[PDB]
């Protein structure tokens, strides 16, 4: 069949500009006047929706900022003006050759100004200490870009053992990122240590943000 | 041989409708005779390939060390380097000779690779084993007295053969090369086999052009008759259209049976020259070629055997 | 397939050989009718329900197109005196498609209504209204004698008896010129050798059934001269692609699949034809979109069996059809006996790598036989034994032992 | 309104067979065709197969031969998909889609989605613990709280804030697989007028084991 390849993998377009994402085909999909290409937008946790059919037309219910063009094996996806709710995966599909194939996908992000993260570290509850465990969990929210580092130092000694990180997708309203870190230790290691220091390394702050508590 | 065909009455006459299939069974055995006649052609086309192409059931091959006595036999022998077994003359012979209605072209039983293996078995006994392999087991005959048998049959003593061995080797090797130079330019010598294709080209294009004709009906499409007329009124117009399509099949099958009587009359003359001229020496005049007969070289073609007649003039 | 061999041959016993049985039947599943969305009704009730009509010399010719109509209230529901049709089935009028209809409103008395048919001869049938042999349509009549008649006679409509030559059909005569029989000039009035061509109707309630007035509207249908307009409210469904189904496209039928179209076509093209002069390609009526038509149900059924005194095992030969995509017998289509030949897929036979002498031929070098807990096997036909003999100048073979062989040849007389 | 319905999550061991359900309504079942769309995260969409439901004839991918078996039910208007011996690479998100055919074939309608996790693990009810800071430095006017959800299987789990009372200022974090268990955390930021007035609790609903855990912060 026809193998579709989209380039690049990720694209960051600021608000007010025009995005161009190409879906390239190995063979010509043009036949019977109207070639064969569809554009699909899929949000995380959501099913995809129908947007552009036969590349010159627009589906009802889809707003007019989503459009496409191109002929032959080179097609363009013209999205303008870019809005903060437009961040999702873009897919392309051909019905021309049997069996049909699906595209590789392209993720679109919105490039805005950088922001400083909010660092808060939570001591574990007494219900976990009844069971014998402890979890020291530090929250880092509201920061751009996604490159960040979380340093765990127990009583002045850095320990990276038992660190679990979870990063999310871009928010619709805030257009920022969030990352949490979980440090799990036993109750016998909880009483022998006191200071738990949650550090954050971001490009906006030269000095790291120190947020800690005392037992 | 000719092209084996088979014609169904169901897809040709009817447009896949329930009204046409119910009125076809009232005519009875009209398509019983036509399917058995085209079956009886296709059995006899495979019997023409058995009596002509394969004279003997034993396959003979050439030795790897080849001393031919001053002759170049490499143009009539097949090429082992090619995946198909083909000689240098038959490469020129193959290139000069070139649906949805239920019309099916039957494939032949005997493939062209298996025809040339009947050809290379008979040319291996003609060069080496001589005239004796068609009767009993094959005898080993050396080349110097092999040509003396062909001269003693026409009344020439052995004094003529042994002194002329430089002169015969110049005349015979130039005579085979004039056959290859004639077939590379003039294509009308193979046009007797091209008329076999062109008689089947107009016959298969006969039944295609009859379906566009109305044959007296108001329309030539069976979906445009029964839907555009009453079911009492459609039984007149459909039964005129099937009877016009039955007469188009009666012109086709009768033409194929008369051409089967012509092509089996030529195959009996082809199998006579494979038996008499190729396998032994014949004294006949203007049968094995013009002049005194020496030998014969068969060469396989599409739908026939190209004969090479070596004569004494 | 043993029982399908006996049904074609019409015999109780089956001998040893390959026999031809039947062909493939692909049953259609769904039905596709594509019709464009028209919200306009046809105004056929303007010419039918009007009080005042025109006469036979000049009628009211109205063109009805680009709408939808209902023929159930005209035909099925029938408060009409006479409905007649000629070239079109009157039952299927709501089904079939035509381009345009020309309604001719005229009133003819009941003695003269027998000349309305194709190829007649009469007073109205020659010099007034002709129906040609290729005319296509229907005749609708209704009894106006309880409304349009008059006691003293109705002089509002007049008709032409006389004309110099035969009038061409679908043409109105408005000419007031007096017919001149002789060489005397008429000067616009009747007289010696002058006849007055346009006379008046006989309509009275006191006469018999021959003088009763009938309102007669004859419809004219045109088939396949243009894409259709009026049609009818049949059905509208979505397309089904890559499946063998029944087609109905703007009244034109067919059976096949829908595939893509790589060829450049005219924008006004309704459909197109192949080398066999049947429809290989069609345009959608609703929007301008083109899908090809490739027909279905191709290929035969061939069986390979020994005699009935040997075994019941029957090998099935498919002809010219690739078996990767796939008669009601599904048991031998399971696989693992499948061998691919040039003629098609051979099922029910185990392919072997040896080379023997066979009995039942198939084709293309592949031949079958019955060999040994025994089953039908297929292989390549042997040419006989291979002998390699060395040849030299110094060797000769002279036979020292003789025998006498007696053969038998049979030639019919 | 034609809407395709699928269950949320299915659990199956490797070597066994799993069956999925796609329910069609609002339109006739034999008039369309059914397509199955496989979504693995980070790879993109993959195409499983396409079946005519009236004839029960299947069209499958070349790589996906003998893994999937497509059958339909015309009486209940519900299409099925049966997988045979899934692997660790076969864990993905499955969709079903109705293809409306006029000229080019688009994808008109979609299902709710089904996440199939292939593993030999057993369903574990979650252990939910609250997260409180315990003190304040009075440098901010709003209060940050959180919950901790650990020791559960299969993912996803439903984590709501006060039975879905606060729809703004919340964050949902993905789960990390450790020792055949999942762990995710969540956060909220509430103003200082709300926090003595209302009590923020951790409402976690596990759909697989049908166990709701209510822990107050």
């Amino acid at each position: 069949d026809i193998v579709l390849t989209q380039s690049p993998a990720s694209l960051a377009v600021s608000l007010g500009q025009r995005a161009t994402i190409s879906c390239r085909a190995s063979k010509s999909v043009s036949a019977s006047v109207y070639s064969y290409m569809h554009w699909y937008q899929q949000k995380p946790g959501q099913p995809p929706k129908l947007l552009i059919y036969l590349a010159s037309s627009l589906e009802s219910g889809v707003p007019a900022r989503f459009s496409g063009s191109g002929s032959g094996t080179d097609f363009t996806l013209n999205i303008h003006p870019v809005e903060e709710e437009d961040a999702a995966t873009y897919y392309c599909h051909h019905s021309r050759e049997l069996p049909p194939a699906f595209g590789g996908g392209t993720k679109l992000e919105i490039k805005r100004a950088d922001a400083a993260p909010t660092v808060s570290i939570f001591p574990p509850s007494s219900e976990q200490l009844t069971s014998g465990g402890a979890s020291v969990v530090c929250f880092l929210n509201n920061f751009y870009p996604k490159d960040i580092n979380v340093k765990w130092k127990i009583d002045g000694s850095e320990r990276q053992n038992g660190v679990l990180n979870s990063w999310t997708d871009q928010d619709s309203k805030d257009s920022t990122y969030s990352m949490s870190s979980t440090l799990t230790l036993t109750k016998d290691e909880y009483e022998r240590h006191n200071s738990y220091t949650c550090e954050a390394t971001h490009k906006t702050s030269t000095s790291p943000i120190v947020k800690s508590f005392n037992r | 041989s000719m092209t084996k065909t088979s014609v169904d009455c169901t897809m040709y006459i009817c447009g896949d409708s329930t009204e046409c299939s119910n009125l076809l069974l009232q005519y009875g055995s009209f398509c019983t005779q036509l399917k058995r006649a085209l079956t009886g052609i296709a059995v006899e086309q495979d019997k023409n390939t058995q009596e002509v192409f394969a004279q003997v059931k034993q396959i003979y091959k050439t030795p790897p060390i080849k001393y031919f006595g001053g002759f170049n036999f490499s143009q009539i022998l097949p090429d082992p380097s090619k995946p198909s077994k083909r000689s240098f003359i038959e490469d020129l012979l193959f290139n000069k000779v070139t649906k949805f209605k239920g019309l099916t072209v039957l494939p032949p039983l005997l493939t062209d690779e298996m025809i040339a293996q009947y050809t290379s078995a008979l040319l291996a006994g003609t060069i080496t084993s001589g005239w004796t392999f068609g009767a009993g087991a094959a005898l080993q005959i050396p080349f110097a007295m092999q040509m003396a048998y062909r001269f003693n049959g026409i009344g020439v003593t052995q004094n003529v053969l042994y002194e002329n061995q430089k002169l015969i080797a110049n005349q015979f090797n130039s005579a085979i090369g004039k056959i290859q130079d004639s077939l590379s330019s003039t294509a009308s010598a193979l046009g007797k086999l091209q008329d076999v294709v062109n008689h089947n080209a107009q016959a298969l294009n006969t039944l295609v052009k009859q379906l566009s004709s109305k044959f007296g009906a108001i329309s030539s499409v069976l979906n445009d008759i029964f839907s555009r007329l009453d079911p009492p009124e459609a039984e007149v117009q459909i039964d005129r259209l099937i009877t016009g399509r039955l007469q188009s099949l009666q012109t086709y099958v009768t033409q194929q049976l008369i051409r089967a009587a012509e092509i089996r009359a030529s195959a009996n003359l082809a199998a006579t020259k494979m038996s008499e001229c190729v396998l032994g020496q014949s004294k006949r005049v203007d049968f094995c070629g013009k002049g005194y007969h020496l030998m014969s070289f068969p060469q396989s073609a599409p739908h026939g055997v190209v004969f090479l007649h070596v004569t004494y003039v | 397939p043993l029982s399908e061999t006996k049904c074609t041959l019409k015999s109780f016993t089956v001998e040893k050989g390959i026999y031809q049985t039947s062909n493939f039947r692909v049953q259609p599943t769904e039905s596709i009718v594509r019709f464009p969305n028209i919200t306009n009704l046809c105004p056929f009730d303007e010419v039918f329900n009007a009080t005042r009509f025109a006469s036979v010399y000049a009628w009211n010719r109205k063109r009805i197109s680009n709408c939808v109509a209902d023929y159930s209230v005209l035909y099925n529901l029938a408060p009409f005196f006479t409905f007649k049709c000629y070239g079109v089935s009157p039952t299927k009028l709501n089904d079939l498609c035509f381009t345009n209809v020309y309604a001719d409103s005229f009133v003819i008395r009941g003695d003269e209504v027998r000349q309305i048919a194709p190829g007649q001869t009469g007073n109205i049938a020659d010099y007034n209204y002709k129906l040609p042999d290729d005319f296509t349509g229907c005749v609708i009549a209704w009894n106006s004698n309880k409304l349009d008649s008059k006691v003293s006679g109705n002089y509002n409509y007049l008709y032409r008896l006389f004309r110099k030559s035969n009038l061409k059909p679908f043409e109105r005569d408005i000419s007031t010129e007096i017919y001149q029989a002789g060489n005397k000039p008429c000067n616009g009035v009747a007289g010696f050798n002058c006849y007055f061509p346009l006379r008046s109707y006989s309509f009275r309630p006191t006469y018999g059934v021959g003088h009763q007035p009938y309102r007669v509207v004859v419809l004219s249908f045109e088939l396949l001269h243009a894409p259709a307009t009026v049609c009818g409210p049949k059905k509208s469904t979505n397309l089904v692609k890559n499946k063998c189904v029944n087609f109905n496209f703007n009244g034109l039928k067919g059976t096949g699949v829908l595939t893509e179209s790589n060829k450049k076509f005219l924008p006004f093209q309704q459909f197109g034809r192949d080398i066999a002069d049947t429809t290989d390609a069609v345009r959608d009526p609703q929007t301008l979109e083109i899908l090809d038509i490739t027909p279905c149900s191709f290929g035969g059924v061939s069986v390979i069996t020994p005699g009935t005194n040997t075994s019941n095992q029957v090998a099935v030969l498919y002809q010219g059809v690739n078996c990767t995509e796939v008669p009601t017998w599904r048991v031998y289509s399971t696989g693992s006996n499948v061998f691919q030949t040039r003629a098609g897929c051979l099922i029910g036979a185990e392919y072997v790598n040896n080379s023997y002498e066979c009995d039942i031929p198939i084709g293309a070098g592949i031949c079958a036989s019955y060999q040994t807990s025994q089953s039908i096997i297929a292989y390549t036909m042997s040419l006989g034994a291979e002998n390699s003999v060395a040849y030299s100048n110094n060797s000769i073979a002279i036979p020292t032992n003789f025998t006498i062989s007696v053969t038998t040849e049979i030639l019919p007389v | 309104q034609v809407q395709l319905q699928q269950p949320g999550a299915e659990l199956v061991r490797p070597g066994a067979s799993v069956k999925l359900s796609c329910k069609a309504s609002g339109y006739s079942f034999t008039r369309f065709w059914m397509n199955w769309v496989k979504q693995r995260p980070g790879q993109g969409l993959e195409w499983i197969g396409m079946i005519h439901p009236s004839d029960s004839e299947t069209r499958l991918n070349q790589k996906f031969k003998d893994k999937a078996t497509l059958t339909v039910d015309k009486s209940s208007t519900t299409a099925y998909m049966q997988l045979s011996s899934p692997t660790s690479e076969d864990s993905a998100v499955y969709y079903c889609a109705r293809k409306d055919y006029d000229y080019d074939a688009w994808f008109a309608y979609w299902g709710q989605g089904t996440l199939v996790t292939v593993s030999a693990a057993k369903t574990t009810p979650p252990s939910v613990y609250p997260l409180a800071p315990g003190s304040a430095a009075q440098t901010n006017s709003m209060v940050t709280l959180g919950c901790l959800v650990k020791g559960y299987f299969p993912e996803p789990v439903t984590v709501t804030w006060n039975s879905g009372s606060l729809s703004s200022g919340v964050h949902t974090f993905p789960a990390v697989l450790q020792s055949d268990l999942y762990t995710l955390s969540s956060s909220v930021t509430v103003p200082s007028s709300t926090w003595p007035s209302e009590t923020v609790t951790c409402n976690v609903a596990h759909p697989a084991s049908s166990t709701k855990v209510d822990k107050k912060i």
